[PDB]
This record gives structure tokens, C-alpha cells and sequence, in this order.
């Protein structure tokens, strides 16, 4: 089982930059995804392949990394970008992270 | 040894290993192949299905 | 217009069986592999099961293996999850997800399209 | 007000031909596929024959194929089962049943409406 | 032939709950029905589609299961519910079970 | 009483068209796929054409594809073979054959029932 | 005698919808998967969409996926392309093409048969 | 084309046993049939599925095998068993053999 | 409910062929490699043949190589063993077994699920 | 995406031999087709499988190659052979070449 | 061929401990399994990986060893544990031991 | 019953390309590495190319490296050899050979099974 | 027709990650080892990392040990280099190089084939 | 390049003993094979590993030697054993010998 | 680290002979290589093994030396031979020289 870890909570004022990190217990070769979930709503895919944005995902969401260290960066965090962000690997099985909550500062 | 030859030996055994995992990989592409044959099989059953809806 | 709509949730007593359905539209349902993902109340997301585009290969989580069965019928574009021997730990919102792999990606992709989710309550 | 009234039963010695009927009222007989169901004395239920709504396709059980013929007359709403070369194993209660399938189910349904049943006795 | 098996009999007093089981040799995808037959009368459809009740069926009858294993549940067993219950598939052919008898305890 | 009766044979000169018929009785003709099989004088048996039970899919041998057309009309239980631009190689006995597959065999079956056979002679 | 005839072209302003048709004859339409191929004025050929012989699986180009839908009616031997959200980049001749794979080729084949082509002009 | 081949001719006296064979150019998975034809008459099916007899066929006819090699066995040759025997496959297309004739010895 | 059911045993005289079958249920049959194991009367167990999860690779014992063929049909969840040129030493109980390897074990595992067994007797 | 490349233009007088080239960016295992398109008309298949001629195609058209390099050879060039010739792969997707125009010298 | 040894027969009264042994001609890297077979029944997996118990196996069964020497230990031998135990390797091929019969003392 | 059959030989002029095929039967093709062997008229045997069981590693002779390409299709049990820029020195009989090494030999083996061989003539 | 193509370059600020790729064609990629060679603007060539043909052994320079990760995928004939803890001193042109040693050299060889080279810029 | 050399020809009367020879330029550690080729026919393996007979090879064919010097011996030469005999090594690359023809004396 | 040193620059007119040199800090037994890199282009291998020309190298390129001192001699210098030349050893590790520039005189 590949364990995926994330920071617990992140406080960012609107317009700033948010750097979310993801760490994998083993190596996932660019097989990592990022999701956004608002309370009461389904998860929404943001990044796949650790760097590729989804269809209608704005350019302010950017991901990078490979192997065991991955980062999700949001530049100029908007009002609609305050949500829980999840990290998932799909190399060995389908395991998720516990999520990082972005709250207004 | 770092400077040892990294090239494949031509005379290494080319035959499959019997005691290799015969089970399937969960993380293999489950989506369809676009370039599979799209035409009908001539030997598919030409007879009617009894359980098809009999109502108009 | 790519949509997944779940149904069949509700309250069920422990040890009983419950069946979920997922209706797809806006894409060719028969060319994609489908997943089930589970989110317990106040917890993170958990993968449940996967089915091939034709229904041949099926894979399950260790927590649901033997009890749950994933199936599909491409005729009406429906995905099914038969949940048996339900426990209190099975209480969650169950999401229907599509496999977001390119057709030549060789490994399988992320969960591209998610459903709205259906809540399953296992209690007395 | 939906009924299926069967008739034509009785006692006939082995090898002869006996013709059953099924009078249907309270619904549109011309748009439904009609079945025949059998129950031996002290035994379970057995399916016998099926016919399409218009009389085109007919399906029979392996124990009655060739010997039995199912026919219908949609004008006056009568279903028929013509049995020939009757045997002692054909002694049972024959039920006339309507197909309980939605008009867009594509896979047939359960036996919605059953007839009262008619005893057919094959003895010397 | 898809063989269908049911338990022989069960003894339940009025007011209790009766759980009937039905197993198929192969997969029957929600194409199962339950019938109630009293001696000297025609069978009566209770459940079709393995979960849907018929027109004049009380809410005390409920079915569940798909594939091979199916279950019929009767809550608050009444005096009219003591009869033989048949399990039928209609996926490959129209084959029945041997029946399960509900007898007053 | 499962019978197939071919008709429409005779002598025809090369380049002209002929139509064969096959009347079926004793079974539900509308639920079976039907074949045409060919046997040249002094030669073996050759498969010609296949039509689905509903007339949807039609398949032909390479030697007859483009020239021959197989069709059916389930109303009067008759199978047809339209042979145009006939050649001397087409002179043979044409057998009407039934597909002897189980309704759930998924792979088609052998030719269970054959007709009487009819002669088609192509010469000047 | 194997021919494909496209229809339904014309002038449409951007953002609207247009439906193409393709009538087939001279071959068994129900047994073939069919394509749509595009050629802009002065440009090269571009593949658009594919549908299975029965309509189960559909595949689309990246430049038309979502906007375009491919369908068929095997009863009338007609192929359809539903073009929506039309853009100036969609102005071209649209060709209806048959997949020329042997029935056991396992990989699909070249575009065996082409239509005459129908012109779609997207402008104001 | 899956080529199907049978032995040319064998002479058998009545009451003996005949062992016919049929080899397929490619693999036909138990999709083989045997037919009996007499002069001036249509062919008649004997064995289908490479092992299953037809409806009104006596037990003296028997076949076995799968894949590429198939055999037909006729025990206690009768006066009615003097006819041409054809081998057919129905896995890829419907191709016959050239037919094996049995002759009075 | 993970089960393996063997069938097709019996008595066969030396030199002939016999086919074994193994039907699986309660798990995804298409994702597992399958084995055949043999136990002569009064002796220990002997491994016979292995087939990959898709049927790509087959491996056989030295005693049965060339005579026995292993094959599977993932659509019907069934496994086969075609034994030709049967000899007296092939008289045994033939067990159908599942490769008990984790999907990422890289080496193949023990025999997790065994069938009930089928007896094959080779004698005159 | 398997991109297909062909020479732009090619000038040959009638009766001579023309050799057209085609290169695949990835491996196309004899899954290549050649088409002939005259102005104002639909394309016409010439070669499939990289070497097999179509039904009504004269023997003066021939193709060869596999993998990533393919050629179309025309012997005894006629007046009907002056048109644009396209190269298409059908292994990964259905992508065409940009065409080579044959013009009278 | 990696040929596997085992002791022939050991006699233990119920309630005591039983120590089974297994030796290999060559090295098997924890690729050893243990099976239990009762007369007239199919073998049942107990231990795989030379130390790991199967799903529904009581904790009284314990295996140990790696390479050449392996041991199977049963603590508090019960009435159901009197049967033949087989030792199998799956490193080079699938070869079994000759079995050890545990009999009531 | 182990067989190798070569095909695709004939006459080709120097400087052109031609493809050889080798169909295998009677053994598990995907588990073996395959060779090509060359014998010029009046000369000895010469080794051409080697391919692994999975197609991963390909080794070529110094005489053909760069010009010849070896490939396989394990699904169809067929081996391939593409020979481009053919020279007059390439006229020979081409044999298809199997690597007869034990699966745990670690060093590769001899050519246990040979095909019938095919002639390629490189001349004008 | 031997080519090596590097891709995945660009400009990335110090401290972040970037990934490199190397595509191989015209030769058997799985048979040779691979190297990365670095050339700073205005400086000489610097060897980065070596990986075996099958990926068993990886070696790195002292300056990039730990930070950089080299990997290959023999199935896609691709070589990957992952750049972690990027600094401004890593701004250079990166080359993909093949160990062009003979298969029986036992000492390694020079870099026979060089790629076009990709530009990597590390600045704010 | 490992050059393998064999004698040009041997004339042996039927029933006698033939002793072929093969010398390698370098050492081939029991990685030698022997083949028998008749005119117009493909070669047929006799010995592998320099001493091990193939499957259907009569006991009259025998091989020996290791390193650089090897010898194939035929005892009681038959009528079917008159053909060209090749020596191959498969240790460094796959190089054949020039062959030795045995002829009726 | 095996340091390698090369001359800084030398000016030679076309048609003359250019002699380059390379010195290693330690011993490298015929495991030295030479590359030709023009500005804006990837290095092109010329000599490997300190004496052997590569595949597509004209005969005017030649190298020699063993152990510590190595040389690269270009005879009849052409307009195509004006570039930087790098010296590499591969005995212990993979180190490069600072390069020698040949400039038009």
C-alpha cells in the first residue's frame, strides 16, 4: 500500500499563492492526481500526470514533481479556490491522501 | 563496478520464465482500443434470443 | 454534457444487501473503464472497485472484496455495485467515476468524471 | 378486471391430441407475449412455451419441443396450446400467463397475470 | 440450464420476520421474481426485478440481491403469508426453484 | 416435421439472374438463422450465404459476394436466394440449411436441417 | 454496386447545429463499422469519427469530441453525424467511409469505400 | 481460409469398426461437425460440437477431439453406414472437407 | 463463494482423447492464472499445466508436454484441459487450482483455491 | 499522435516510373494505406496493409515497407495516374499524410 | 527439478505439539507452501511464503524457515488436524513433497 | 505436432523491400525466442536475427544490421522479418528457427525446431 | 536511421522540478545502456548519469547524486531524467547518449549516438 | 567472431563408424550443436550442449568434447544417415561450420 | 577523478595537418574517445578506443596513444573540420576535457 501524505491545514489570504505538497511512501512515476472538493459536493479533478491540467481548469492551478515528492501550486488564490484538495496515486493501487484544507486568513 | 558493460548480452536466455506472475495487473488501461475491429463476426449466433421482449 | 447520475442509496440495516446504479450520458460508455469511490462521513476518499470497459476484469479493495460486486450493462449505459453483508463501516457517499486514461496510456488514468454521489446509511 | 380464462382440459389417453385455450380480457391481448406454465401434482412450476405479441416467434421447452405448438388469434383474444403425442409426464396443471415486461425493457419480464389453471390428465 | 435452489422450509410464528434465500448457478442480473402460491390456487407475483414489488403487494415484502445470490424478506408475517414461495429467473430461460414452505410454528 | 423445400431451380444461361426459394415448416422460422450450401456435380459441399433470424446481417462467400443476395420474409416462412450474373462455376445443387445452434451458444452451430435440394444449371 | 451517398450539407452560421446523412446500398450495412472523414478546402484529409457495426462503441477526433456525435440506423442502412457548436474550422467536405477490415483482421482496416462527399460551409 | 482435410477412402466390411479423422489448418475450438451423404440425397448431420450426436443418430457414431485434431469413430458398421462422410468447421468460416467414402470390402 | 467445479471425467481406454472442464465463480476469473494439478491413486500431488490470465503463455509438465493442452474461455469463466494419447499413468484425480499470487508479487504464488476434483481412469 | 510525412511534389513524364515515400513517426506494423484523389473527387483506396492492392486497381501500382518507412511505386505511368496520392496509417489513430502531387513533366 | 523431502510419519496424541520438516535439493527463497489433505478430499492451502497463513486458517498452524530448511509447527493438535500435510515449492517449478501423515497416538 | 511454416518468398529486384512470415503451431509461441537462419545456394548456414519471447530485445547479424528488422506478433503466433535495400548477396533460403533452451538455462540454446524454409531471389 | 530526441525542456525557477525525456528509434533500445551528458553555456561537456539496458543498475555524478533520478522504459523506448532541487548552476543543454560498446567488451564504451539536445534554463 | 571448422568430406561404407570433427577458434563451454541436412530439406538438430541427443535421435548418434575440440560419432551407419552434417556454436554468437558430407563408399 | 587536459587553441590553414593532444591524470588503457562539436550542434564521435574511427568518419581523422598521453591528428584539414574537439576517458569514470578549438588561419 502506497501511503500518501499532505499538510493538514493552510491559511491563505485571497490573491496570495498557496503551495500544497504531497509525499508518496513509494515511487509513483508521474501517476499522481489532484482533486478539489467543496463541502457537500463531489471531488473535481484538477491535475493528472502530476503536471497536466484537466479540461476546464484555469492556469492558476499548477502541479509538478515525480517519484515521491509532488507539489500543487495555486497562484493568486481566488474566492472560489477555498476548498479541500486531495492527492491520489494510481501506479500500484488507487490510494488517496487525507487532504489539505485551504481557509481564508 | 561502474565501468562494467551496460549492454545486453546477446546470448542471454530469450525464453519466458515459467514462475512469473500469471495474474493480471490492476493498474492496466481498462479503456477500449480505438483501432479494434469494428465489423461484425460472421460466426456470431444468428438465432433469436428467447428472452427478448415479446411485447409490442 | 458528460454526466454520471447515481441512485439506489438510502438506509439499510447491517448484514443486508443494497444495490447502486450509475447512469451515464454525454459520452460513449462502452469504451471506458468505470470505478466506484467511497467517502465516509468526515473522512477522506477511498477507492472501492474497477470494471473493464467490457466487464471482463474486475478489481476490488481489500476492505470490500468478497462482499461487493461491480457490474455493468452497456446497453442502457448503467454501472452497478452490489453491496452485501453491509457493516457500519460501509456508511458513506458512494461516487461513480470514469477512468480518465488516454486510450494508449498503458496504465490507466485519474478519475476524470465524478457523479453527484449517493448516500448509503448502515444502521439500526 | 384483468383475467385469463383457460379451458379445453380433461382426461385423454397417451398418444392423442388435446387442444387448450386461454381467454384473456381486461387488457390489450394483441400487444403482449403470452406464456404457458406447468405444475405437476406435488411438484414445482415449469415453463412450457412462449409466443410473441404478433405470433411470429415461438419458443418451447426442451420437454415439449416438437410435440407442442403455441398459437394465438388476436382478433378475439384467444391463446392456444396444441399438444400431440401426450405422455404420462404431461399430467399437470397448465397455467396461461402474461409477460410482465415494460414496452421498453428489451429483456422480458416476470409472469404478471396468471390464469386459474386447467388440469390435464394423461392416463389409461 | 441455470439451476435455482431454495431452502426446503422454515417455521415462523405470526408477527416475526421470515428471510428466504435463493441461489443461481450462474449470474442473473436482476432478472429474478418471487411468487406466492397457496395450495389449490394459481401463483401470485410478489417481486420482479429482484427488488420491485407488484401492484397489490404490501410493503412487508422486500427483495434484494443480484447476480447469483438473492434474498426475499417478509416483515411482520401475517396469517395470509403462510404459503409456498417460488424463486424464478428469466435471464437464460424461465426456470423455477423447488419452493420454500412457510408453516405456522 | 421439420421440413425445408427448395424451389426455383432449373436451367439458365450465363449472365442472367435466377431466384431460389426455401419454404420452411415445422419450426419457428423467424427465430433461426438460415444458410445456403452448394455442391457442384462431382464436387464437395460449399457454403454460400447466411442471413440472421431477422434479416439484419447477411454474409456471403468470396466466390458469390457481390453477385448473390440472400433475403427472407418471416411472414410466409420462406427463404430466398437471388443469384445474378450467373457463371458456369455456379452450376450445382443448392441446399437450404438451418443453423443448428443453441439459442445461447454465442458461436453459431452446424447445419441441423437440410432441404431436399434443387438443381441450378448454368450452360448454353 | 457498393455505394455511399452523403446528404445534409449546406451553409450554416457559427455556433449552430447541422446533421449529415449517409445512405448505404450494395453491401450488408449492419456488419460494418463506418467512419467520417473531413477535408478542408485546399487542405488534406482528416478523420472525424467512428461507430461500431451495431453502434455500441463510438470514437471521435480531439477536434470534434464533445461537439460531434456519430449514430446509425441499421434498419434503414443510414449513417448520421450530428455536428453542433460549429466553427469556421469545420468548413470542409465530409466523406462517409467504410472500414475495410477483414472480419477477422483484429485491428480494423483502411477506408475501403468512400461517398461522393457533402460540403459544409460554416460562415456568416 | 481454415483448410479441413479428411482421409481419401477406406474399405470396411459390415460389422467392423471405422476410425475417420479430420485435421484443421488452424485451431477450431470444438466447433466441428460430421455429415453423412448418400448419392442423390441431401447431407445429414451426425455429430456437432466435435462430440455431441444429433437427435436421431445411433450410438455407434462417435467423435472426439478439440483444437486441431479430430476423429470420427463408427462401431459395428451396418448396411446403412455406406455413404460419404464430410467434416465441417464453423469457427472462422463454414469450410468443409473433401469427404471420406466408405466402400464394401 | 470462491469455487472451482471440475467436470468431464470418466473411463477412457489408452490411446484416446478426453477433455476436462473447470467452471469458476465467486471471483474475477479473467484476472487469474490457472493451474492443473494431478494426484495418482495412492501417490502424491503432481503439477500438470499453467495458463496465463489471458491465455498468452502456457507451461506444461515434462510428463504431459506434447500430449496435453490447457486453454480457457474468460467469457464463460471456464478452464479446459485437452488430454490426448492417454496412457495408464494418467489415471488420477485432476484438480483445478488458482494461482495464489498477489497482483504485484512478480513470481507467482501458491495454489489458493482447489476444485473438488474429477477422476480420470485409463484402462481396458 | 503518429505523424506521417511525404515528399511535396514529384514530376514524371508519362511512361516512366514514380516512387513515392512515406515516413511514420512511430511504428506502424503494415497498417498503412495509399489513396488517389483527383481534383473535385473523393479519395480512392489503392493499397492497404502497405502491400495489398485493392479490388479494381491495376498491377502498375505497388507498395512495400513496414515499421516506419513505406513506399508507393508506380510503373509505366499513365495519363490516369496524375493526381494527389495520400498516405494514411491506421494503427494508433487514423492520421493522413499531406499528399504528393504527380504532375506531367 | 527441485526435489522436496519430508519426514514419513509422526504420531502425536491430541493436545500436543507437532513439528513437521521440509528440505529442498536447492534454495527456494521463501517460495514454499504447506497444504492439508484428508482422504477423499482436495488439498487445502495452509501456509504460503513459508510463514504466511491462508485466510481461514487457525493461528495454531505456523510455518518458518527459508532457503533449504523449512518447518511446519502445529500447536495444540486437535481432532481435525489429523491428515496428510504436503510441502510445495514454487520457485523453479511446481514440485511437491511426498507428504507426512499425522496419526493419532 | 510442432510446426514452423515460412511464407512471403519469391523474386524481388535489388534495392527493394520484402517481408517474410513464420507461422508457429504445436507449442506456446509467446514463451520462446525465435531466430532467422539463412542458407545461400551452394553455401553454408548463416544466422540472421534473434528476437526475445516478448519482442523486447532484437539482435541482428553484421551482414544485415541496419537493413533487416525482426518482429513478432504473439497473438497470432507469427514471426516477421523485414528486409529492405536487398542485395544480390541476400539470395538464399530463409529458415525460421526456435531457440531450444531450457527455461532456466541462463545461456540460450540451439535451434531445436526449423521451418521448411522459403526462397528469396534478388535478381533483375 | 538511428535517432535520439530530447524533449521536456523550458525555463523553471530555482528550487522547483522539471522532467526530461529521451526518445530512441532506429535501433533496439532495450539492448543498450543510456547516458545523460550536460553542457553548460560556454562550458564543456559533463556526464550526468548511466543506467543499464534493463534498468537494474543506475549511476550518477557526484554533483547530481541524490537530486537527479534517471529511469528508462524499454517498452516505449524512452529514457527519463527527473530534476529535483534545481539550481541556477544546472542551466545547461542536456544530451541523451548511447553506450556504444560492443556486446562483449566487458569495459564499456564511448557515446556513439547523441541527441539534438534540449535547453534547460534555471533563473528567476 | 568464433570460427568453426569441420573436415571437408568422409567416405564411409554402411555399417561402419564415422567420426566427424569440429574445432572452434575460441572456447565454447558445452554450447555446441550438431545438425543433419539432406539436399532440399531444412537442417535437423542432433546434439545440443555438445553431448545431449535431441528428442527423436537414435542412439547411434553420439557427441563429445568441450572447450575448443568436439567430435560427432555415428555408429553402425545406416542408409538414412548419408547427408551433410553441420557444426554450430551458440556461446558468443551463432556461427555455423562449413559442413562435412558423408558419402557411400 | 581522472583529470584530462587539452590544448586551448591552435590556428591551422586549410590543407595542412592539425595535431591535437590529450593528457590524463591517471592511466586509461585505450579507453579514450574524441568528439567533434560545432557551435549550436551536438558532439559527434570521431575516435573511440583511442585508435578506432567511428562509423561515418573520413579517413583523414586518426588518433593514437595509450596510457597517459593521447593524440588526435587531422591530415589535410578541410573546411568541415573547424570545430571544438573534446577528449573523454571511460576507464574509471566519464570525464571530459576542456576542449581544443581549431580556427581558420
Amino acid at each position: 500500500i502506497v501511503m500518501t501524505q499532505s499538510p493538514a491545514t493552510l491559511s491563505v489570504s485571497p490573491g496570495e499563492r498557496a503551495t500544497l505538497s504531497c509525499r508518496a511512501s513509494q515511487s509513483v512515476s508521474s501517476n499522481l492526481a489532484w482533486y478539489q472538493q467543496k463541502p457537500g459536493q463531489a471531488p473535481r479533478l484538477l491535475i493528472y500526470g502530476a503536471s497536466t491540467r484537466a479540461t476546464g481548469i484555469p492556469a492558476r492551478f499548477s502541479g509538478s514533481g515525480s517519484g515521491t515528492e509532488f507539489t500543487l501550486t495555486i497562484s493568486s488564490l481566488q474566492s472560489e479556490d477555498f476548498a479541500t484538495y486531495y492527492c491520489q496515486q494510481y501506479k500500484t493501487w488507487w490510494t488517496f491522501g487525507q487532504g489539505t484544507k485551504v481557509e481564508i486568513k | 563496478n561502474p565501468n562494467a558493460n551496460p549492454n545486453a548480452n546477446p546470448n542471454a536466455n530469450p525464453n519466458a520464465n515459467p514462475n512469473a506472475n500469471p495474474n493480471a495487473n490492476p493498474n492496466a488501461n481498462p479503456n477500449a482500443n480505438p483501432n479494434a475491429n469494428p465489423n461484425a463476426n460472421p460466426n456470431a449466433n444468428p438465432n433469436a434470443n428467447p428472452n427478448a421482449n415479446p411485447n409490442a | 454534457q458528460v454526466q454520471l447520475v447515481e441512485s439506489g442509496g438510502g438506509v439499510v440495516q447491517p448484514g443486508r444487501s443494497l444495490r447502486l446504479s450509475c447512469a451515464a450520458s454525454g459520452f460513449s460508455f462502452s469504451t471506458y473503464g468505470m470505478h466506484w469511490v467511497r467517502q465516509a462521513p468526515g473522512k477522506g476518499l477511498e477507492w472501492v472497485a474497477l470494471i473493464w470497459h467490457d466487464g471482463s476484469k474486475k478489481f476490488y479493495s481489500e476492505s470490500v472484496r468478497g462482499r461487493f460486486t461491480i457490474s455493468r450493462d452497456n446497453s442502457m449505459d448503467t454501472l452497478y455495485l452490489q453491496m452485501s453483508s453491509l457493516r457500519a463501516e460501509d456508511t458513506a457517499v458512494y461516487y461513480c467515476a470514469r477512468d480518465g486514461a488516454d486510450y494508449f496510456d498503458s496504465t490507466g488514468g485519474a478519475f476524470d468524471i465524478w457523479g453527484q454521489g449517493t448516500m448509503v446509511i448502515v444502521s439500526s
